[PDB]
């Protein structure tokens, strides 16, 4: 039994080996207890405000919708520190493992996002730091694990499997099964089993708040859209929690579309996958037919889970959230369009979320709408990328 | 209803015996090969098996079955082909009992019902599911229950009451005791005084209890019996006679009936 519901539906749960269990019960009985502790609050409140560079922007784009009756906002994560919105939650979970007397940290990383928080937050708070990453990703992301090894981290590469996301997954619970008495398990996204979904959103959900009160400061109204890119929800449902309960207010998460839904390179399991029981939860994946788990595909390294948040999937059921995808070229498009008209990067995960709010606009250039978008993270990892793509045409 | 399991414990009971039963992962190195090492393992002295089907994430396991897993799966291995298998060693073997090692999405895959009533209908005995603990079993031990298949639990070293209680009456067949923390392995032994577990496992009438993980050694067959369990598994001790003999197939049957020939020895009156 547990003090919280482990379940958004038919979806989440607890699919773990027996010997992980009082790991996940001891997490979820320490998250409660430092919920409840106001002088937990005050410590995360602080390092958010005094170290990441909490509340962020909130940026309007006259530029891009120019012509339409359309009105843009960015949240921009990509101001806070490291980058991404990935350094919230890392600092709530690092609070979290020494209020539990942990000593070290377990984290995986695809991307290198994930892991490079891992490690800031790690270095901040004198916590010993491994990161697990597949093979294939560390010699793509050579940048991100020279920071990750900067702050003082351990980047094991995972040669097991396919070498990817997916199977840093599995070696970090591997290591955490083992060493979890004197180890915490900083889980990168609002997915894998109970408590992590309510953790991650909980310690997500000051975008959606600052959201919140920066649109009813400067429209005096609640937006009638915002719009977030889904790898495995994180992101996404810390914007979406604050309004879940505004029931006039939309709710789009895009996942990657890749070369095309039809190609079936993509990374849309929400959407387009099938129900699965996998790291610890039941949710959609990309899966054979067989069931085995098979990769995402994306432009964007970022969006590279092979399934989703189970908050994402119940959300999607009962109707309140509603999930798009958005191919590779539709997000450079995008990418190209915000550093011309607002002298922004942004990262190419986020680019997904934007692309799908141009064609919102674009699509109906008379409709009067209000659109947020979560920029997620910068993009200067990821240009690199972008120039050896429109290199290899014009 | 077959009662495999059931009879066998009796028998080794009569007889003041242990149980050895093995572990390999099913299509590793090939179907042929697989078929014939299984049969090599009965012959040198097994009295029950555990079988893996290759996943693609082994969450569970440590570095040698992984290796098994790929092995496996570089030889073109899927579920469908484990069940002919599988089929195959019933018609040879009918009396010793067979048991599933599964991971949650196979078993889920196309119904948990009609995963379950697959391995009925192919003389499976038993199926234990990693990822799923005993908080999360209830549709797959209610599945396993109306096809006559028994549910496997592990309970692990640092189980409390309400745990050793519930895996009692939850699991039938064997009890899966774990012998340390962490994954798959034959490098990390190390008990923890399982003798306490042993006692209140059958102060709970639980089933037989069988200790797992890091048994690579007959001494260590002869330890667990002494303690209180009915027997021993031992996986990745196999394992690796396979990975170590690739290139000599007749070489490899050689080693392993040596080695169940020991286990098995370590275990009777
Ligand atoms: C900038 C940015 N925006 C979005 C995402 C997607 O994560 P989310 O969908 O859980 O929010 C990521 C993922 N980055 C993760 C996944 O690989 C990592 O381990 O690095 C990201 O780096
Ligand atoms: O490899 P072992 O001996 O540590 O035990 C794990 C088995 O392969 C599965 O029960
Ligand atoms: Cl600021
Ligand atoms: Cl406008
Ligand atoms: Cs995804």
């Amino acid at each position: 039994t547990t003090l919280l519901n482990p379940y958004f539906g038919e979806f989440g749960g607890m699919y773990v080996p027996q010997i992980l269990m009082p790991a996940l019960n001891q997490l979820e009985e320490a998250f409660v207890s430092a919920q409840k502790d106001p002088e937990f609050q005050a410590q995360f409140a602080d390092l958010l405000k005094n170290y990441a560079g909490r509340p962020t922007a909130l940026t309007k784009c006259q530029n891009i919708t120019a012509g339409t009756r359309t009105t843009l906002y960015l949240k921009r994560e990509d101001l806070l520190h490291g980058g991404a919105h990935k350094t919230n939650q890392v600092l709530g979970q690092a609070l979290l493992a020494k209020r539990m007397g942990k000593s070290e940290i377990i984290a995986e990383t695809g991307a290198g996002q994930h892991g490079v928080a891992s490690a800031l937050a790690s270095a901040l708070l004198g916590l010993k730091c491994r990161i697990y990453m597949g093979a294939k990703d560390v010699e793509r992301q050579s940048p991100n694990v020279f920071r990750m090894r900067l702050m003082g981290a351990e980047v094991i590469p995972v040669h097991s499997g396919s070498a990817t996301l997916k199977d840093a997954c599995n070696e970090a619970l591997r290591d955490w099964s083992g060493s979890y008495e004197t180890a915490h398990y900083m889980l990168g996204t609002a997915a894998g089993p109970h408590p992590y979904p309510t953790i991650v959103r909980e310690f997500q959900r000051m975008i959606g708040e600052e959201t919140k009160a920066q649109i009813l400061d400067k429209e005096g109204r609640l937006p009638d859209a915002v719009i977030a890119c889904v790898g495995g929800g994180s992101n996404a449902i810390g914007m979406f929690a604050d309004f879940i309960n505004d029931t006039s207010v939309g709710l789009i998460g895009v996942e990657p579309g890749g070369h095309g839904i039809e190609t079936g390179e993509h990374g849309a399991p929400l959407k387009h996958g099938r129900v699965g029981i996998y790291f610890g939860m039941k949710a959609p994946m990309m899966q054979t037919a067989d069931g085995q788990i098979e990769e995402s595909y994306s432009i964007s390294a970022g969006l590279d889970f092979p399934s989703v948040g189970p908050q994402h999937a119940y959300l999607n059921s009962i109707g309140r959230a509603d999930y798009v995808s958005i191919t590779d070229d539709e997000a450079l498009e995008a990418f190209k369009t915000l550093c011309r008209h607002e002298g922004i990067i942004p990262a190419l995960e986020s680019s997904h979320a934007l692309a799908h709010a141009l064609k919102m606009m674009r699509e109906q250039p008379e409709k009067e709408q209000l659109l947020v978008v979560n920029l997620s993270g910068r993009g200067d990892k990821d240009i690199f990328t972008v120039h050896d793509i429109l290199k290899a045409r014009g | 209803h077959m009662e495999r399991y059931e009879n066998l414990f009796a028998q080794l009971n009569d007889r003041r015996e242990g149980a050895f039963v093995p572990f390999v992962t099913l299509g590793d190195p090939g179907i042929e090969q697989s078929l014939k090492i299984i049969d090599t393992l009965i012959d040198a002295g097994a009295d029950a098996l555990e079988l893996g089907v290759p996943f693609s994430d082994p969450l569970a396991d440590g570095p040698t079955i992984q290796n098994a897993n790929l092995r496996a799966f570089a030889a073109g291995v899927t579920p469908a082909q484990c069940f002919e298998m599988l089929a195959l060693i019933r018609e040879k073997h009918p009396t010793i009992p067979i048991g599933l090692l599964m991971y949650a999405n196979l078993v889920f895959n196309n119904g948990i019902d009609a995963f379950y009533a697959r391995c009925e209908q192919v003389g499976v005995d038993s199926v234990l599911v990693a990822d799923v603990p005993v908080e999360e079993s209830a549709p797959f031990r209610q599945a396993a229950l109306r096809h006559n298949i028994a549910p496997i639990f592990i309970c692990p070293p640092n189980a409390d009451d309400d745990l050793l209680r519930q895996v009692a009456s939850y699991g039938r067949g064997y009890t899966y005791l774990l012998s340390r923390s962490g994954v798959t392995g034959a490098e990390n032994r190390g008990a923890l005084p399982l003798h306490h577990l042993i006692e209140k496992l059958k102060e709970y009438h639980a089933a037989p209890a069988l200790q797992g993980f890091g048994i690579s050694s007959p001494e260590q067959v002869s330890a667990a019996v002494r303690a209180g369990a009915a027997g021993a598994i031992s996986g990745s001790a196999i394992v690796k006679i396979i990975e170590k003999n690739l290139a000599s197939p007749k070489q490899m049957l050689a080693e392993l009936r040596s080695f169940v020939s020991a286990m098995k020895a370590a275990s009777r009156a």
